[PDB]
């Protein structure tokens, strides 16, 4: 239920949760349906997270971490022009340090595989693959749009292409990093992260 | 001799019955598509 409700992460996390909370009721008082924050979520399966070699990682590999998904499109502008800079700003904060601070997951609006490819190949932080529907279930999840087609639900259009967005470890927004939001200061936006705070615990 | 007739008048054979205009062009197409809502106030989008 965060952000919102009716988007799939949050209707899927719902009908397994209430289904295991009539499991245990029909196994034994127990309070029906269950509680936000008594609900539980894997946000990525077994095979959703690739890295630069394409090689599978899951999610319990990102603990103690700063997670942030990044929404971004190839041909797009202003994504062009903020790319180089996320990928100093990420140089530059997991360069200096005792161990490893954040990770980009990198979630494609494109349109073509050979796209995706092409505006993967120039990114070593970790990413999404486009034909898996994770991809498309985390936009709707964080809406996320570049313009209208898919049918909102009353929505806030929340962002457009790009946007990097904190995510903690049951899928809520930690906070808002805003290159295009209310705030739009674009390619600053990256200094306002809270990396320790922000923990993919 | 028997000298035959023709001295037809102005308005006998200057204004006969005429092929009417073909009647054409009926411009209609349709109006321009209109673009879905996509706005949102301050306390709902942010509180």
């Amino acid at each position: 239920s965060q952000p919102v409700f009716a988007s799939p992460l949050n209707v899927e996390k719902r009908r397994l949760n209430e289904e295991r909370a009539l499991m245990q009721a029909q196994k034994a008082n127990i309070q029906l349906p269950p509680n936000y924050g008594d609900m539980d979520l894997i946000l990525f399966p077994e095979g959703s997270l690739k890295n630069s070699n394409n090689t599978v990682i899951p999610q319990s590999h990102l603990k103690g971490k700063s997670v942030a998904l990044y929404f971004a499109d190839g041909a797009d502008p202003k994504c062009a022009s903020l790319l180089p800079f996320l990928l100093n700003y990420y140089r530059t904060m997991n360069e200096g340090g005792a161990n490893q601070k954040i990770e980009i997951i990198f979630v494609s609006l494109d349109r073509d595989r050979e796209a995706f490819e092409s505006h993967r190949a120039h990114m070593p932080w970790l990413s999404i693959d486009l034909e898996n529907p994770l991809t498309e279930i985390l936009k709707r999840h964080f809406r996320v749009m570049k313009e209208y087609e898919v049918p909102t639900y009353g929505y806030g259009s929340r962002t457009g292409v790009p946007s990097v967005i904190v995510i903690g470890s049951d899928g809520r927004e930690a906070q808002f990093l805003p290159i295009c939001s209310g705030l739009e200061e674009g390619d600053r936006a990256l200094l306002r992260w809270d990396w320790r705070n922000t923990k993919f615990a | 001799p028997t000298l035959p007739f023709h001295g037809e008048s102005a308005y006998r054979t200057d204004y006969v019955p005429k092929p009417l205009p073909e009647v054409a062009k009926p411009v209609e197409v349709k109006l321009p598509p209109t673009l879905p809502f996509n706005a949102q106030s301050c306390y709902r989008s942010e509180y």
